[PDB]
C-alpha cells in the first residue's frame, strides 16, 4: 500500500503549476480508494508481508485505516505465509481487485497483550473449512540461553511422538534393550 | 659497449650519443658531453663518437695548464683563435666535386657499426631512399623503417612505399582479397561503425511507431557513408578511427580492404607515396583524389602481415622491413640506415 | 658464470633422475593400498575451514593433496584425465604407470638400458598388450537378455574397491536399471542423486519420475491426480520487455495509477493464454512473485518456483513434454504428462515426488548414509559406476577383470620379447613384470602371498585355460565366469593406454628447471 | 682504498686563511672587557666543579678547551 | 678521490662494468652453459626438459624455441640466444636447437682465437666470407624436385614430415602424423603449387582420449553447445538439397534498439499496449526470414533472449549463443559463406554449405563440442589432437605445429636438402679446403668455422652413445673420395648411411638460415666489450 | 556552454543531422575563403570537420596555445583578432609574404620571417649552439642587450 | 562459549558437537553422526 511505483523507471513531469494541486490529490485518492474497497468486505486485521524497495504501507495510508479502525501488522517473514494461509484459512490477497469477503477468514477475538514491556499478538478461535489444523506455544523463560534450551527440549518431545505416529509400537527405556539384545546375543555367540 | 638500465632493457651501442642517453648523468661537468652528443647526432647524424672523444682530449690537454700559472680565459683564447683557422682549413680540403654527378658516403657511414660487412647490399638501398625525396623538403619520416623481430637482415628488400602493421585482426578480412591489380588507395579520417555520433547521444521517442524508425535511421547513416565509398570504387581504405565489424563485412562482399588502428604517422607516408589525398568526410570523395600503384599484395613478415605498397610512378616514401635473431640486431641495422642516410 | 637468476632450482645430473624416479614411487605407494575390494580409504586435511574428505577415488586424493614435484604432476593430470573420460580406474592408471617407472628405473641404473630403448620397448609391448585384449572380447549386444545381465556384473566390479561392497548386490539392479532407462544416453547430468542423511545403507532405492526437492509455494495440494506437467523458461515476474529505455512519463498521478495497472493486466491475459491448454500444474525455473502466483488459485493450477537449468532438462525428459514460452500459439506446443503427484518427506526437508511419468528417459536416485563422508563416497562411487554402465551401451565389448586381463596381456609380450633380440628384451620383459604388480597388490591388501599366489594364476594360462582369474574371498584360483568379474572394454584399453603414455614423459626428462615461484 | 684515512678532503686557499683569521680574533675578542682598572671578570666552569673567576687573561685561556686547531 | 663522492651515473654502486679478456670469458661460458643444455635434447634421441613456470604450469619440451622462451635468465648474453631460436621458430620453424648449437660452436672456437690474439674483428669477418661460401656449396649439390608430377611430389612432402616429427614425444605415431599433415596442404594450397595460406589451418586440441583417437576433420570445431539442447545433435540436410544452408550472424536476437541511448516515454495505456504487440511481432519476423530463407543452423555471436528458445525449436532451427567474434571469421571460410549483418541483407546466396553437423559425447562429463564435416575439398583444415595427459595434448600442438612450418617450406620452389648431418658436413670441407688457398691472418678463421660446423654431426653420435671421433672421420673420408653428399649420421642404426634409402629430407630454407643465424649473431657478440648491469 | 546535446524527435531530423554540420563549417570557411585568406592561425584545439574544408582551398593551419605567444604574431602582421568564425575585416587582415617549413635542429619550424617592405615588429633571434647550457646565458646575454635600447628612450 | 558474542547453554548432544569445533577428522564425524539420528528419528542423540 503506497503511491504507484512500477518496477520500471518512470518521469513525472509537471507542466502546469496547477497540476501540482491535483497530484496531492489523486495520491490521497489512490490509497483512499484501496481503503474504501477493505471497508466494503469488513476486514478489520490487516497482515502485510516484509516490503522490498518502496516501504509496505505509506504514512498517508495509516490515517485511511486508523479512523475505520482497522488494525494493521506489517513486516511478516515471506516464509509465514503459508502457515498464516492454512493456521486461519485466509486465502492471501495479492490484488484490489481480486480483494473479496469469500478470501478473508474469521477469528472470535484478536487482541494485542501487552505485558512485562512485551508485546505479543493471539488469536483466539479459528471457524473456516481446514483439514490441517495449526498450534503455536509461547515461550518465556529468564534469559535467551535458557529459553532456547527450552524449545530444543521441545524438539526432542515432539520427535517421540512423531515416531510412534510414523512407526506403531515401542519398547520400554531405561536399559531394558541394552542389556536383553546383549543377553540374547551372547548364547548365538557361542553357537557361531 | 653493453649497457643495461634499471628497467633490464638490453641496448647494445658504440654511438656516443646513445650511450650517453642510457645513463643518467647526474654530473654537472660530464653532461656537456651528452649535450655535444645529441646536438651532432641531430644535425649530421654521424661523428657523435669523435665529437665526445675530441672535446675531452682538449680539456686533458688543458689539464697540466690549469696547475701552472695559466689564467682560465688564457687557455680558452687558444682554442677560440685555433677553431677559426680550422674551420677555414677544412673549406681547403674539401673539393666542389660538381664532375661525376652517395654510393661511397654511405659505405663510410655503416663503419664502426653492424652491417658494415654487408654494405655490398644495403648501401645500394641507401642511395635510391634519399633520391626519392624532392630537394628542399628531404622528409625525415618518409625514411621511416619498421623493425621485425625473428630472421635473417640479409633477407630484406626495398620497397617504394610505406607498410603498416594491422595491429587487429577483423572477422571479415579473410573473405577480402590480399592480391588487387590495380587497387585504388583512399585516405579517410570517417570513423565506420554503429556508434553515437558527435559528442553526445541522447533520443526521445514519445510513440512505438516512431520508435521503429530511429534504429533503421541509424543503420541507413552508417550505410550511406559506405556506399559513398562503393560507388568512387575504391579498393583501399585506411582510417585513423576504428572501424567495426559492421563496415568490414560490407566491404568484404564489395571485394573491398578495410584497415584501421594506423598510427598518424604510418598514414602521413601513404598521401605521399600514392600522390593521395585526405578526406575527413564520405561527401567530399572525388574520384582524382584517389592514389593507386602498379600492385598490392600481403605478405607475412615473422608472423606479422604487412601490407605492401610499390610500384607507384612517383613516390616519395621509402620503407625498408628489417629482421634479425636478436631484438637489438634489428634496432641497430635501422640505427646504421638512419645515420646512413643522414650523410647522403 | 650463472645464466639463471637468483633462486632457480636445476638438477643437470643424477639427482635429476633420481628425484623424478622416487617422485613418482610416493604417488604410487600412497594409492596402492586403495587397489581392489580390500583397500581401504584415505583421508584428507584441508587447510581452511577444517572439512575433512575421505574418498577411496584417486583421482580426487591426487588432486587434493598439494603435489610441487613435476614428476608428481604428470601422474595427476592422466588421473584427471581418466576420470573425465571413462569415468573409472584413475587408481589403476596411476599405479600401472608407477611400476612402469620402477622397472625402468634398474634398467638404466643396473642393465644401463638407453632411456628411448625403454621407451621404444614399450612401443612394441603395448601393441601385443592391445591385440591380446581385442581377442579376448565377447560381444554380448547381440541379446537383450545377455546384455542387460553383463551390466550388473560390471557394477558389482566398480561398487567393490568402494564402501558398498556390503551392499552392492543390491544396489547393482538400481545402477542397471538407471542406465537401461537413459536408453543408451552417455550423459550422467540427467541423473539426480538426492543425499539423505541417516538410515540404514541399504534403504538407497530408484524410484520411477522425477523427485525434486522444490516444494509448492503456498496454497497448492500436496497430492493431486492426473496433472499436466508444463515447463515455462523466461520472464513471467514483473515483465521489464526488453529494452532498458523505456520510462513513464507522467502529468499527474491519475494517470500513473493505470499504467501500473495495465503492467498487472499484461500478468492477467498471460496467465489466462496458459489456461487454455488445460492443466493441471505449471512449472517455472524462474521465482513467481506473489500476484502471478494467486492466478493459479481459481484455475486450479499447481505452480513450483525456483527451478534449477540442470533440473529443467531432467524434469523434461522424465514427463516427457516440451518447455513452453510464446503461448499464443498452442498447437506447436506440448505438455508434459504424470499419474499423479504427490509431495513426500524424507528427514526434516519435504519433497516432491512424481510417479506413472510416461517417459523414462530420467531419473533421480536417492541415497542414505551415516555420515556426510558416507555420502559424499556412496555419491563418488556411484558416479564411478554409472559411467563405466554409460559407456558400455555404446561400446559393448567386455573384458574380465579381477587379475585375469593383467595376465593375459602379459602372455603376448613374452612372446614378441624373443623375436626382437637387442638390448630392448630387457624392456620388453619389464613391461611383462609391470603388469604382474596389478594382480599381486589385489592379493598384498587382503594379507595373502605375492609370489606363489600369482605365480598359480601364471601358469594356469599357460595350460591353455584364458578363463582363470584370481579369488580374494578365497585366497585361490577360480573361475571369474562363474564369479561374475568383468569389466567394460574400453577401461581395459584406457588403463593401458595412459599407464604407456604417461611413462614415456618422465623418461624423456634429463633436466629439470624450476624458476622461482611467484 | 680511501687512501689516506685522514681528512681526504681537503680546505686549502683563502678557506684556510679565514678559519684561521677569524678563529684568532674570536680568542681576543672575548678578553677585550678584561683590559683596563674598569674591566670586568669572567667566570669558568671546569668539568671537575672548581669555579674560577678573574680577569687574568692565561687564566681564561687554559680553562677553556677550543675545538679549532689554529685558534 | 681527492676526498669529494665522485659519481658519472645514478646508481654508481649498483651498476657493474666488466671489460678485457673476463668479459670475453663470461660471454663464452654463457654460450657455453646453454649449448650443453640444447645439445642434449638434439637428435631424434634426445630428450626433453620440465619448464616450471611461476604459476605453478609445467611444460615438457625439447625445443629450444620454447624452452628458452619461458626459461628465466640473468646474464643478457644467455638472453641472446633465447630470441635466436625464437627468430628461428617464428620464420621457418624447424631447427631451434640447431641454431644454438651452431652458434655457442661459433664462439667456441672464437675464444681459442682470441687468446692467440687476433682481433675480434678479424674473427667474424672470417665467418661472414665462410658463411655465403658454405651456402654457395650446397646450393650446387642440391637437385630440384620439381620436374615430378602431383603423385610424385606427396611422396617429398612425406618424407620431411617423418624428420620434423621426430625427436619429440609421442613420435611412435608419426607414421600417420605424417600423414595427416600433408593432407592438410593438399587441400589447402594454390593450384600453382606457390604461397600457400598457413592461416587457414588452426590448431585446436583436445585433452582426453588416447592418442589413436587423432584424425583430420575438415570444418570448425567449436566450445559451445546448440542452444536449448530438445533439439537433436546430430542435423542432418533435407533428402534433396543443395546444402544445410548454415546462417552466421553477428546481431542478437532482440527488438531493434539505438546503439545511443535513448528514453521511450509511454504516457498512455494505449502507447502501453502498442508496445505489447510490437514486442512480439519481432520475435515472430526475426523467425520467418530464417525459415523463408531456407537456413537450419543459426549462429549468434552475442546469443539471444529466453524467447526464441521454443521459437526456434518450433521450426527446428538449431541454435548457439556466445560465439566469438574470431571464429566467426573461421566458420565463414571453411563453408564459404557471407556473414548476414541484418535480417533486413539476408538472402540464400550468402548461407554456407557444410556435409554435417554434429556434436561428441567426449568423455563423461567435459564439455559439449560442435563439430563441422565438409562433404568436398574446402580452404579449411581444423586439426584434432586427443591424448591421455595435459602435457601430450600441449607438446602434440607445436609437434605437429612444426611439423607444418616444414611443410610450408617445401611450398617454395627449388629448395631441398637431405638431413642427417649430412648438409654440414658437405659445407664444412668446402671451407677448410679454402684457408690453404687464402692463407693469411683469416687463415685460421676458416679453421674456426669449419670446426664447429662438425659439432652438429658429433653431438648426434653423442645422444646416440657412439663415438664422435670415428663418426666424423667416415664422413670426411666419404666426401674425398666420392663426390656423393649424402652420406650422413644415422640415429636410427638402421643402416645404409645414404639419405636417399633412408628418406629423410628437410628444406634448404631452414638449413641455410642456422648459418646466417648463427654467424650474425656471433658477430654483434665478439663486438662486446664494456658490460653494464644494473642490480634489480 | 551548458548541457550541450543532440536533440533528435524522428528518424526525419536524424538523417539531416549528419550533413547539417558539414553545411555549417562549409557556410563559415567559404566567407573566409572568398577573402583570399591563405593561412589562419587559432588559439586552441581545432576540430576535424573543420580541418577538411580549410584542406580543400589549401589554407594553413596554425596552433598558438596559451595567450601570449598568440599575441606577439599579430603585432608581426598588424592584425586584430576576433572571437567569431565570420568572414573578417579586409582592413583587420595580415600581410606575410612567404611562410616556409625547413629542418634546423631536427624538427619541422614554421617562418614568419618577413622582408624589406612591409617591416614588421618583434623580430626573433635563431640561437644555434651544441650545449643548451650556453644557449640559456646567452638568451639572457641577448636580452642584456634588449633592455640597453630601452636606456635610449626614457632619458 | 561461541567464537562470536553468543553463549549457548544445552544438554541436546548434536547441539553440543555443533557447537564444539573439533580437530580431529574421526572425530568431527561424530557431530554428523548425531546429525544423522536428530534428522531421522530426533530422540536419543546422544546414546549413539
Amino acid at each position: 500500500i503506497s503511491p504507484p511505483k512500477p518496477d520500471t523507471e518512470n518521469n513525472i513531469i509537471v507542466n502546469d503549476y496547477r497540476q501540482m494541486d491535483k497530484i496531492l490529490k489523486e495520491e490521497r485518492a489512490y490509497l483512499l480508494n484501496i481503503c474504501k474497497k477493505i471497508k466494503k468486505a469488513k476486514c478489520n486485521v490487516l497482515l502485510i508481508q516484509k516490503s522490498i524497495l518502496r516501504d509496505a504501507v505509506n504514512d498517508l495510508a495509516l490515517h485511511f485505516l486508523s479512523k475505520l479502525n482497522i488494525m494493521v501488522v506489517k513486516d511478516i517473514e515471506r516464509e509465514e505465509i503459508e502457515f498464516l494461509s492454512k493456521g486461519l484459512g485466509c486465502k492471501p490477497i495479492a490484488d484490489i481487485e481480486l480483494f473479496t469477503e469469500d478470501r478473508l477468514g474469521s477469528a472470535d477475538l484478536v487482541e494485542e497483550i501487552d505485558s512485562d514491556g512485551s508485546k505479543i499478538v493471539r488469536v483466539t478461535g479459528i471457524r473456516n473449512n481446514n483439514a490441517r489444523p495449526t498450534v503455536s506455544v509461547v515461550i518465556r523463560g529468564a534469559n535467551n540461553m535458557i529459553i532456547d534450551e527450552t524449545e530444543r527440549s521441545l524438539h526432542d518431545a515432539l520427535c517421540v511422538i512423531r515416531c510412534l505416529v510414523k512407526e506403531r509400537g515401542l519398547i520400554a527405556g531405561g536399559g531394558a534393550p541394552e542389556i536383553e539384545i546383549s543377553r540374547r546375543l551372547s548364547k548365538e555367540a557361542r553357537s557361531m | 659497449i653493453l649497457i643495461v638500465t634499471s628497467n633490464q632493457k638490453t641496448t647494445i651501442s658504440n654511438d656516443g650519443a646513445t650511450i650517453l642517453k642510457l645513463l643518467d648523468v647526474v654530473h654537472p661537468a660530464a653532461k656537456t658531453l651528452v649535450d655535444i652528443s645529441r646536438a651532432q647526432d641531430a644535425e649530421v647524424g654521424d661523428g657523435t663518437t669523435s665529437v665526445t672523444i675530441l672535446a675531452g682530449e682538449l680539456m686533458k690537454e688543458a689539464k697540466p695548464f690549469l696547475e701552472e700559472g695559466i689564467s682560465s680565459h688564457l687557455i680558452m683564447k687558444g682554442y677560440r683563435k685555433a677553431v677559426s683557422l680550422a674551420v677555414e682549413k677544412i673549406n681547403e680540403l674539401a673539393v666542389d666535386i660538381t664532375s661525376e654527378k652517395l654510393e661511397r658516403c654511405a659505405r663510410t657511414a655503416m663503419s664502426s657499426k653492424l652491417i658494415h660487412n654487408n654494405a655490398d647490399f644495403f648501401v645500394k638501398m641507401c642511395v635510391d631512399a634519399v633520391l626519392s625525396l624532392d630537394r628542399n623538403d628531404l622528409d625525415d619520416k618518409l625514411i621511416g623503417i619498421k623493425k621485425i623481430p625473428g630472421g635473417a637482415m640479409e633477407e630484406s628488400l626495398f620497397i617504394n612505399g610505406v607498410a603498416f602493421k594491422k595491429t587487429f585482426s577483423y572477422a571479415g578480412f579473410e573473405q577480402q582479397p590480399k592480391k588487387f591489380n590495380n587497387p585504388k588507395i583512399l585516405s579517410l579520417n570517417v570513423e565506420l561503425e554503429l556508434k553515437a555520433e558527435k559528442d553526445n547521444a541522447e533520443v526521445r521517442v514519445e510513440h512505438v511507431e516512431d520508435y521503429q524508425a530511429i534504429v533503421d535511421a541509424e543503420w541507413q547513416l552508417i550505410f550511406e557513408k559506405l556506399r559513398q565509398v562503393e560507388e568512387t570504387g575504391a579498393n583501399i581504405v585506411l582510417s585513423k578511427l576504428p572501424i567495426g565489424d559492421l563496415a568490414t563485412q560490407f566491404f568484404a562482399d564489395r571485394n573491398i580492404f578495410c584497415a584501421g588502428r594506423v598510427s598518424a604517422d604510418d598514414m602521413n607516408r601513404v598521401i605521399q607515396a600514392v600522390g593521395g589525398s585526405i578526406q575527413s568526410t564520405t561527401s567530399d570523395i572525388k574520384p582524382e583524389h584517389l592514389g593507386t600503384c602498379a600492385l598490392f599484395e600481403e605478405m607475412q613478415i615473422g608472423s606479422e602481415r604487412y601490407n605492401l605498397f610499390q610500384g607507384c610512378p612517383q613516390a616519395k616514401t621509402c620503407t625498408l622491413l628489417l629482421r634479425g635473431g636478436a631484438e637489438q640486431v634489428i634496432a641497430e641495422v635501422e640505427r646504421s640506415l638512419h645515420d646512413a642516410i643522414m650523410i647522403v | 658464470v650463472q645464466i639463471f637468476g637468483d633462486q632457480v632450482t636445476e638438477e643437470r645430473a643424477e639427482n635429476a633422475r633420481l628425484s623424478a624416479f622416487v617422485g613418482a614411487i610416493a604417488v604410487g605407494d600412497l594409492v596402492k593400498s586403495t587397489l581392489g575390494p580390500k583397500g581401504m580409504d584415505k583421508l584428507l586435511q584441508s587447510a581452511s575451514s577444517n572439512t575433512c574428505m575421505v574418498t577411496n577415488d584417486g583421482a580426487t586424493i591426487l588432486k587434493s593433496i598439494p603435489l610441487d614435484n613435476p614428476a608428481a604432476k604428470v601422474l595427476v593430470n592422466i588421473s584427471k584425465v581418466q576420470d573425465d573420460e571413462v569415468g573409472d580406474g584413475t587408481t589403476s592408471v596411476t599405479v600401472l604407470s608407477a611400476e612402469l617407472l620402477r622397472e625402468a628405473e634398474k634398467l638404466i641404473d643396473q642393465s644401463k638400458i638407453h632411456p628411448q630403448t625403454i621407451i621404444e620397448g614399450y612401443r612394441l609391448a603395448s601393441a601385443a598388450a592391445l591385440d591380446a585384449l581385442t581377442k579376448a572380447a565377447v560381444d554380448n549386444s547381440h541379446d537383450k537378455t545377455m546384455f542387460r545381465e553383463d551390466l550388473i556384473h560390471i557394477a558389482k566390479t566398480t561398487l567393490s574397491s568402494k564402501i558398498l561392497s556390503q551392499d552392492k548386490d543390491h544396489f547393482a539392479e538400481l545402477a542397471t536399471n538407471a542406465i537401461l532407462r537413459l536408453k543408451g544416453s552417455t550423459n550422467l547430468e540427467h541423473i539426480q542423486i538426492i543425499k539423505i542423511l541417516g538410515g540404514k545403507l541399504s534403504d538407497s532405492f530408484l524410484d520411477e519420475g522425477f523427485i525434486l526437492a522444490k516444494k509448492f509455494g503456498n496454497n497448492q495440494p500436496k497430492r493431486i491426480e492426473n496433472a499436466k506437467i508444463l515447463i515455462a523458461n523466461t520472464t513471467l515476474d514483473t515483465d521489464k520487455v526488453k529494452i532498458f529505455g523505456t520510462k513513464f512519463k507522467v502529468d499527474s498521478t491519475a494517470k500513473l495509477a493505470q499504467l501500473e495497472k495495465a503492467e498487472r493486466e499484461k500478468m492477467k491475459n498471460k496467465i489466462a493464454k496458459i489456461s487454455k491448454f488445460g492443466i493441471n500444474t505449471f512449472i517455472n525455473r524462474q521465482l513467481i512473485y506473489d500476484y502471478p502466483e494467486q492466478l493459479f488459485t481459481d484455475l486450479g493450477i499447481n505452480s513450483i518456483e525456483h527451478a534449477d537449468f540442470e533440473g529443467v532438462e531432467r524434469l523434461a525428459l522424465v514427463t516427457g513434454g516440451e518447455v513452453v514460452s510464446t503461448f499464443d500459439e498452442p498447437s506447436k506446443c506440448k505438455l508434459g504428462e504424470c499419474d499423479v503427484i504427490e509431495e513426500i518427506m524424507l528427514g526434516e526437508q519435504p519433497f516432491l515426488k512424481f510417479s506413472g511419468c510416461k517417459a523414462g528417459e530420467a531419473c533421480t536416485i536417492v541415497l542414505r548414509g551415516a555420515t556426510d563422508q558416507t555420502l559424499d563416497e556412496a555419491e563418488r562411487s556411484l558416479h564411478d559406476a554409472l559411467s563405466v554402465l554409460s559407456q558400455t551401451t555404446k561400446e559393448t565389448r567386455t573384458v574380465l577383470g579381477g587379475g585375469c586381463a593383467e595376465m593375459v596381456m602379459s602372455k603376448a609380450v613374452d612372446t614378441e620379447a624373443q623375436n626382437i633380440d637387442g638390448k630392448k628384451s630387457l624392456a620388453v620383459e619389464a613391461f611383462a613384470r609391470a603388469l604382474r604388480q596389478l594382480p599381486t597388490i589385489l592379493a598384498d591388501n587382503a594379507g595373502f602371498d605375492s609370489s606363489e599366489l600369482v605365480s598359480k594364476l601364471r601358469s594356469s594360462i599357460y595350460n591353455g585355460i584364458s578363463t582363470s582369474g584370481l579369488d580374494l574371498n578365497n585366497g585361490t584360483i577360480a573361475d571369474m565366469r562363474q564369479l561374475g568379474i568383468v569389466e567394460s572394454y574400453k577401461l581395459k584399453r584406457a588403463v593401458v593406454s595412459s599407464a604407456s603414455e604417461a611413462a614415456e614423459v618422465l623418461l624423456r626428462v634429463d633436466n629439470i628447471i624450476r624458476a622461482r615461484p611467484r | 682504498v680511501v687512501f689516506m684515512n685522514a681528512s681526504q678532503e681537503r680546505t686549502t686557499g683563502r678557506q684556510a686563511q679565514i678559519s684561521n683569521i677569524t678563529a684568532a680574533k674570536a680568542v681576543a675578542d672575548v678578553i677585550r672587557t678584561c683590559l683596563g682598572p674598569k674591566a670586568m671578570l669572567k667566570m669558568l666552569l671546569d668539568p671537575m666543579g672548581g669555579l674560577v673567576l678573574t680577569n687574568d687573561g692565561h687564566a681564561i685561556l687554559r680553562e677553556i678547551d677550543v675545538a679549532h686547531p689554529a685558534a | 678521490e681527492m676526498g669529494r663522492p665522485f659519481i658519472i651515473v645514478k646508481d654508481q654502486g649498483n651498476k657493474k662494468r666488466q671489460h678485457g679478456l673476463e668479459a670475453k670469458k663470461s660471454h663464452i661460458l654463457a654460450a657455453r652453459s646453454v649449448a650443453s643444455i640444447i645439445k642434449t635434447s638434439l637428435g631424434p634421441r634426445g630428450l626433453d626438459k620440465i619448464l616450471i613456470s611461476p604459476d605453478g604450469e609445467i611444460t615438457i619440451t625439447n625445443d629450444g624455441a620454447t624452452i628458452l622462451s619461458q626459461m628465466e635468465l640473468d646474464n643478457e648474453i644467455a638472453k641472446l640466444l633465447v630470441q635466436l631460436s625464437k627468430s628461428q621458430d617464428d620464420e621457418i620453424g624447424d631447427g631451434t636447437t640447431g641454431v644454438v648449437v651452431l652458434a655457442s660452436a661459433l664462439l667456441d672456437q672464437a675464444l681459442e682465437l682470441i687468446q692467440k690474439g687476433i682481433h675480434p674483428i678479424k674473427i667474424a669477418n672470417g665467418f661472414d666470407e665462410a658463411a655465403k661460401l658454405a651456402i654457395s656449396k650446397l646450393e650446387e649439390t642440391c637437385d630440384d624436385i620439381s620436374a615430378s608430377n602431383d603423385e610424385l611430389f606427396r611422396d617429398f612432402l612425406l618424407r620431411a614430415a617423418k624428420t620434423s616429427l621426430g625427436s619429440k614425444i609421442v613420435s611412435k605415431d608419426h607414421d600417420r602424423f605424417a600423414e595427416m599433415a600433408v593432407e592438410a596442404v593438399i587441400n589447402v594450397m594454390d593450384k600453382d603449387r606457390k604461397d600457400v595460406d598457413f592461416d587457414l589451418i588452426k590448431m585446436q586440441g583436445r585433452v582426453g582420449g588416447s592418442i589413436s583417437d587423432s584424425k583430420l576433420i575438415n570444418g570448425v570445431i567449436l566450445d559451445k553447445d546448440f542452444s536449448h539442447p530438445q533439439m537433436p545433435k546430430c542435423v542432418l540436410p533435407k533428402e534433396g538439397s543443395d546444402g544445410v544452408k548454415l546462417a552466421i550472424l553477428t546481431c542478437p536476437f532482440e527488438p531493434p534498439k539505438p546503439k545511443t541511448k535513448h528514453k521511450l516515454d509511454i504516457s498512455s495505456v494505449e502507447e502501453y499496449q502498442k508496445l505489447q504487440t510490437y514486442e512480439q511481432d519481432k520475435f515472430k519476423e526475426m523467425i520467418d526470414d530464417v525459415k523463408k530463407a531456407g537456413a537450419d543452423v543459426v549462429i549468434c555471436q552475442w546469443g539471444f533472449d529466453d524467447e526464441a528458445n521454443h521459437l526456434l525449436l518450433q521450426n527446428d532451427l538449431p541454435a548457439v549463443r556466445w560465439v566469438g567474434g574470431q571464429e566467426l571469421e573461421h566458420i565463414a571460410i571453411s563453408t564459404n559463406g557471407r556473414i548476414v549483418p541484418r535480417f533486413q541483407d539476408l538472402s540464400k546466396d550468402k548461407l554456407g554449405t557444410c556435409s554435417r553437423i554434429y556434436e561428441q559425447e567426449f568423455g563423461t562429463t567435459k564439455d559439449r563440442m560442435l563439430i563441422i564435416e565438409q562433404s568436398k575439398e574446402t580452404k579449411t583444415v581444423t586439426c584434432f589432437v586427443r591424448g591421455s595427459n595435459k602435457m601430450i595434448v600441449d607438446e602434440a600442438e607445436r609437434a605437429l605445429h612444426d611439423s607444418l612450418c616444414v611443410v610450408r617450406n617445401l611450398v617454395k620452389d627449388s629448395r631441398v636438402v637431405y638431413g642427417g648431418g649430412a648438409a654440414e658436413v658437405t659445407m664444412s670441407l668446402a671451407v677448410s679446403e679454402e684457408a690453404d688457398k687464402q692463407r693469411g691472418i683469416d687463415q685460421y678463421a676458416f679453421r674456426g668455422f669449419a670446426q664447429a660446423l662438425d659439432t652438429i654431426p658429433m653431438t648426434l653420435a653423442e645422444n646416440s652413445g657412439l663415438d664422435p671421433i670415428g663418426t666424423l672421420s667416415t664422413l670426411k673420408s666419404k666426401q674425398l673420395k666420392e663426390k656423393i653428399s649424402n652420406i650422413g649420421v644415422d640415429c636410427l642404426g638402421y643402416g645404409s648411411n645414404d639419405m636417399k634409402e633412408l628418406f629423410v629430407v628437410d628444406p634448404f630454407i631452414g638449413k641455410k638460415q642456422q648459418i646466417l643465424l648463427a654467424t650474425q649473431l656471433c658477430r654483434m657478440i665478439l663486438k662486446i666489450d664494456n658490460v653494464i648491469i644494473s642490480g634489480k | 556552454e551548458t548541457k550541450g546535446t543532440v536533440l533528435l524527435h524522428n528518424a526525419q531530423e536524424m538523417l539531416d543531422f549528419s550533413k547539417g554540420e558539414e553545411k555549417q563549417i562549409d557556410a563559415m570557411m567559404k566567407e573566409i575563403a572568398d577573402m583570399g585568406v591563405e593561412c589562419i592561425v587559432a588559439g586552441a584545439g581545432v576540430g576535424e570537420l573543420a580541418l577538411h574544408y580549410l584542406n580543400r582551398y589549401g589554407i594553413l593551419v596554425l596552433k598558438v596555445p596559451s595567450k601570449f605567444e598568440l599575441r606577439r604574431l599579430c603585432r608581426v602582421c598588424g592584425a586584430t583578432p576576433l572571437p567569431r568564425l565570420g568572414a573578417p575585416t579586409p582592413e583587420e587582415l595580415g600581410l606575410v609574404e612567404t611562410v616556409k617549413t625547413m629542418e634546423i635542429g631536427g624538427d619541422r619550424v614554421t617562418v614568419f620571417k618577413q622582408e624589406q617592405g612591409e617591416i614588421s615588429r618583434t623580430s626573433t633571434i635563431i640561437l644555434r649552439g651544441a650545449t643548451q647550457n650556453n644557449l640559456d646565458d646567452i638568451e639572457r646575454a641577448i636580452d642584456d642587450g634588449v633592455a640597453a635600447v630601452k636606456g635610449l628612450m626614457k632619458p | 562459549k561461541t567464537s562470536r558474542g553468543e553463549i549457548i547453554i544445552s544438554n541436546d548432544g548434536h547441539t553440543i558437537l555443533k557447537q564444539m569445533a573439533i580437530l580431529h577428522p574421526v572425530a568431527r564425524m561424530l557431530v554428523e553422526v548425531s546429525a544423522a539420528q536428530d534428522s531421522e528419528a530426533g530422540d536419543g542423540t546422544t546414546s549413539v
